[PDB]
RNA sequence: AAAUAUUGGCGAGAGACCGAUAGCGAACAAGUACAGUGAUGGAAAGAUGAAAAGAACUUUGAAAAGAGAGUGAAAAAGUACGUGAAAUUGUUGAAAGGGAAGGGCAUUUGAUCAGACAGGCCAGCAUCAGUUUUGGUGGCA
RNA sequence: GACGUAAGUCAAGGAUGCUGGCAUAAUGGUUAUAUGCCGCCCGUCUUGAAACACGGACCAAGGAGUCUAACGUCUAUGCGAGUGUUUGGGUGUAAAACCCAUACGCGUAAUGAAAGUGAACGUAGGUUGGGGCCUCGCAAGAGGUGCACAAUCGACCGAU
RNA sequence: ACUAAUCGAACCAUCUAGUAGCUGGUUCCUGCCGAAGUUUCCCUCAGGAUAGCAGAAGCUCGUAUCAGUUUUAUGAGGUA
RNA sequence: AAGCGUGUUACCUAUACUCUACCGUCAGGGUUGAUAUGAUGCCCUGACGAGUAGGCAGGCGUGGAGGUCAGUGACGAAGCCUAGACCGUAAGGUCGGGUCGAACGGCCUCUAGUGCAGAUCUUGGUGGUAGUAGCAAAUAUUCAAAUGAGAACUUUGAAG
């Protein structure tokens, strides 16, 4: 709101906080990104290195839906089970009845291996897995099922 | 005239009160002001100062962080004190039965502590049962893990994050960031 | 409401005064102020009259009567700071003076007993004055500062 | 009367009139602080007007006290007046300017019966 | 076809908008009066009173008008009309004024004005405390 | 603290006692004037303004850091590994209030130009400090544990 | 030269509130703190960015890693 | 010497130094078994106070909005005038008298087209100049009568 602004406190003072010498002007250094290579060069190299120039190969007509692959770590793998159902699987870490986790229905593309799942066998249906995420799922007795 | 050695009329630079207008936090400050003054326990003075802190100065404390601190030798039965919010953490699967005193609990954090057999209490209940902070263990969350801390201290060779909106190729991965394009950092 | 209210109110308690340590001790007079001394009154109705000092009363005033038959100044009080103690003295160890105090001069025609007390003290005082010559004329004449009088150098 | 109070020292009894408020009609007597670069009044040259400053602040024991020792409370009716029933030695009622003549009669008779001082017991009277 | 657009037109309902130098240029005979060869440019201007009850009648004046009288709650509302500021002006009163005037501190004089008797005002002396100043005298190295 | 045997007294953590006059313009306030001394015209640019620099004859009214999109820091608030009801739908006392599904945005993963790959040797490490807590201590201290944070050597992930 | 008091490119309206590193102005009070005209770079020299000076928000702690100062010890310098 | 050189005292007075009071700021503290209900309150202690550009903080005032004071008012609201009074360091607030005639305030919050001495600022109004500069080119007017309140200027006659 206007009543809390310094404009109200600058009433009565001549320059409104802009100085008598500097004498607040229209666009003293140019407009926008002007002089990024000439008179604003130091600010660019200090705070935005990499701004000028080109980087690698172009991609005509990029569809981000091609590259959709949300990653899920192993420490969050057991969150795909509802919590009331989750405890009776943590107890009785048994094969012949193992939770089937469809990571795709929860919206994940690749299972990654941040690790330390419990020692309960788990059936993981994943589009992709990392090598280490596969090692820790098999070490717990489970298996990774490849889907599409 | 006086040859002044230090700046005159200088405020201490520390909060003497919370900026918050929460009436119940003011009652907690009112209770722990009395305890810090009428007791010699350094615990009460630390808690009173922590009640003044801003939101970024009291990051959330995970229950996993609480559980790791209870794995310390001789700390398995202490009252964990968090002047701030205790959040849940699903990455841990074995929580111990302990008592946590905190300013705020999330719904998941309250459920996890109670389910493990423990108890969630407020800071006024902590004061009644531990007036001098006996057998307490103050826990603080990670303060430099904020996303704004990444960009603090930007400059050449500093290895800090640039203040950027859109990331990827074509956004500050060129001249100034690699030897093939002018110079690097 | 034209004015809202004081949010809380100041107490109308009349706090008692702290215990002051100011004991009242008797006045020390100038050495030149001794009974029998002739004094010059510096102000009041009897400005510049020469009077005879008799007693130091308990209100710290000076009891004087430069004899009423001599110069007309009756028995009355004067402030010590408003008189000049001269070097002339009359022997007063024959004058009944103990009867006069602060209560004698309480304000509230002349009272009949006051003129009788005057007619007793003056007889025992005028008799001593007639011994040393010219004091009756001295006490009937008024003091005055004249052209060339420097009180800082005059030895009264 | 009122409560006993120390002797009230005003510390500056003169109004702080604005510089050049007598020179030009367009400049009001309401105090404004000179902010000119060359201003002799701002620069505090000898012989110029004194600017208000915190050194002139009144003693807190006698601040807001009227010469009779009371603080002034503006009242508009009987209910406003009866607020000061137990505070007659620290507060004197002053009847608001827009109170009608008949209502001033009622307020004064109520304040007289309660022993409340009235700052202006002469506005809108048949005298 | 519908879901979409809509500073034009027609009919509506509203507003934490503006309140006659504002709000449309225009609250009013406003795109008017007026200016320009022309294209175009483009104002100012609201308020008596509840009701004209808008002052009959007398008197002075050539008349305007004035003085009364009257109407009205009010004429300190008289169509030169609600209120009626300032700049500027007249009259009256007060004050001061040797080539400016105005101002700050303090007091004299003149004017004017507030409160208090169940302590208010101004003082004098004594005995002390704090800070000082100016003398007199004593005992030692 | 001092004196006094004590009671108590005192000049010892800040004035009391006695007395008079007036009780009103007497003191005081305000204002005009007089006198002593002082006082150059403001604003502005400027190293420097009373300037023989510039604007200002006077008065009234109007008159100049606003709103928006996106964003940095900080703070407050809600919830919290999630968060964001208001594009919409339902409903309504109807531009309000109240309720809600699926998505989507950001976050929870990075790195590489890219193809791709993708975060625990260990009590999520070792060392030096570190508030607080615990134990022994009359205490000073000593020992244990040490969150945040600071330094350093490692380990893991991506690139080379 | 003249082209309607307009001519080294008329007048009218709109784009248009054209841009201006340049001039002027930028409206209440009090309290606390309180500068710079210097570094580097720029078609830079009446400008800006950058570092410095300044304010504010504080945070971690609680008498210290300290200091526009001296002493002691040990270096260095090539001006009077 | 009231000049020059030198020496000795006394004296004068800065917003400087010392002491005290009061204001504010900062810092360090005290204060809950009725603090004998204000805990951003009350109180104790110490230090400090210049300031352009500039930063921050606490407040004053204006238009409109939610709430409240069952607030004020035709027995006078608002406005305006008032060398009349009071409060605040101040921004300002409050009252008395006059004038007037219909609406307007206090407090807790919300909101802004929110505060003017300047911009050769905009619009309107008014001054000093000032009863002043001037109303002097084109040869030139005069007399009587009439009319009229009033005739240098109208009408007629006569003349030039
Ligand atoms: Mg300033
Ligand atoms: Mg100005
Ligand atoms: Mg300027
Ligand atoms: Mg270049
Ligand atoms: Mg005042
Ligand atoms: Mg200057
Ligand atoms: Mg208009
Ligand atoms: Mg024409
Ligand atoms: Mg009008
Ligand atoms: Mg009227
Ligand atoms: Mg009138
Ligand atoms: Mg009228
Ligand atoms: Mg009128
Ligand atoms: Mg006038
Ligand atoms: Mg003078
Ligand atoms: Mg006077
Ligand atoms: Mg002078
Ligand atoms: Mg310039
Ligand atoms: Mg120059
Ligand atoms: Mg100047
Ligand atoms: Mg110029
Ligand atoms: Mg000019
Ligand atoms: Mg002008
Ligand atoms: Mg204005
Ligand atoms: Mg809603
Ligand atoms: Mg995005
Ligand atoms: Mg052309
Ligand atoms: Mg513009
Ligand atoms: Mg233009
Ligand atoms: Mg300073
Ligand atoms: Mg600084
Ligand atoms: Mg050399
Ligand atoms: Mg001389
Ligand atoms: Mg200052
Ligand atoms: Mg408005
Ligand atoms: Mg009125
Ligand atoms: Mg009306
Ligand atoms: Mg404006
Ligand atoms: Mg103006
Ligand atoms: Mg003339
Ligand atoms: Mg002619």
């Amino acid at each position: 709101p206007s009543r809390f602004t310094k404009t109200r406190k600058h009433r009565g003072h001549v320059s409104a906080g802009k100085g008598r010498i500097g004498k607040h002007r229209k666009h003293p250094g140019g407009r926008g990104m002007a002089g990024g290579q000439h008179h604003h060069r130091i600010n660019m190299d200090k705070y935005h290195p990499g701004y000028f120039g080109k980087v690698g190969m172009r991609y005509f007509h990029k569809q981000q839906a091609h590259f959709w692959k949300p990653v899920l770590n192993l420490d969050k793998l057991w969150t795909l089970i509802p919590e009331d159902k989750r405890d009776q699987y943590l107890k009785s870490a048994s094969k012949e009845t193992a939770p089937v986790i469809d990571t795709l229905a929860a919206g994940y593309g690749k299972i990654l291996g941040k690790g330390r799942i419990p020692n309960v066998p788990v059936i993981v249906k994943a589009r992709f897995v990392s090598k280490l995420a596969e090692e820790k799922i098999r070490a717990a007795g489970g298996v990774v099922e490849l889907i599409a | 005239g006086i040859d002044h050695t230090s700046k005159q009329h200088k405020r201490s630079g520390h909060r003497t009160a919370p900026k918050s207008d929460n009436v119940y936090l003011k009652l907690l400050v009112k209770l722990y002001t009395f305890l810090a003054r009428r007791t010699d326990a350094p615990f009460n003075k630390v808690v009173l100062k922590a009640l003044f802190l801003s939101k970024i100065n009291r990051p959330p404390v995970s229950v996993s962080r609480i559980a790791r601190a209870l794995k310390q030798e001789g700390a398995a039965n202490k009252t964990v004190v968090v002047v701030g919010t205790v959040t849940d953490d699903a990455r841990i699967f074995e929580f111990p039965k302990t008592t946590v005193a905190a300013l705020r609990f999330t719904a998941g954090a309250r459920a996890k502590i109670v389910k493990a057999g423990g108890e969630c209490i407020t800071l006024d209940q902590l004061a009644v049962r531990a007036p001098k902070g006996q057998n307490t263990l103050i826990l603080r969350g990670p303060r430099n893990s904020r996303e704004a801390v990444r960009h603090f201290g930007m400059g050449p060779h500093k290895g800090k994050a640039p203040r950027i909106l859109s990331t990827g190729r074509k956004f500050e991965r060129a001249r100034g960031r690699r030897r093939s394009k002018g110079f690097k950092v | 409401s034209a004015q809202k209210a004081p949010k809380w109110y100041p107490s109308e308690d009349v706090a008692a005064l702290k215990k002051t340590r100011k004991a009242a001790r008797p006045q020390k007079l100038r050495a030149s102020l001794v009974p029998g001394t002739v004094l010059i009154l510096l102000a009041g109705r009897f400005r510049g009259k020469r009077v005879v000092y008799l007693k130091h009363l308990e209100d710290n005033t000076l009891l004087i009567s430069g004899p009423f038959k001599v110069n007309g100044v009756p028995l009355r009080r004067v402030n010590a700071r408003y008189v000049i103690a001269t070097s002339t003295k009359v022997s007063v160890e024959g004058v009944n003076v103990e009867k006069f105090n602060v209560e004698y001069f309480a304000k509230e025609e002349i009272k009949a007993e006051r003129v009788e007390d005057q007619k007793v003290v003056d007889k025992a005082l005028i008799a001593e004055i007639k011994k040393t010559p010219l004091l009756k004329q001295y006490l009937s004449a008024s003091f005055s500062l004249k052209n060339g009088d420097k009180p800082h150098m005059l030895k009264f | 009367a009122s409560l006993p109070h120390p002797k009230i020292v005003k510390k500056h009894t003169k109004k702080f009139k604005r510089h050049h408020s007598d020179r030009y009609h367009r400049v009001a007597e309401n105090w404004r602080k000179q902010k000119g670069i060359d201003s002799v009044v701002r620069r505090r040259f000898r012989g110029n007007i004194s600017q208000p400053k915190i050194g002139y602040g009144s003693n807190k024991k006698t601040k807001f006290l009227s010469p009779s020792g009371h603080k002034t409370f503006l009242v508009a009716n009987v209910k406003d007046l009866e607020t000061l029933t137990m505070h007659t030695k620290t507060y004197a009622a002053e009847i608001a300017h827009n109170i009608s003549a008949k209502n001033r009669v009622v307020i004064l008779a109520r304040a007289k019966a309660l022993g409340i001082k009235v700052t202006n017991p002469k506005g809108r009277l048949a005298l």
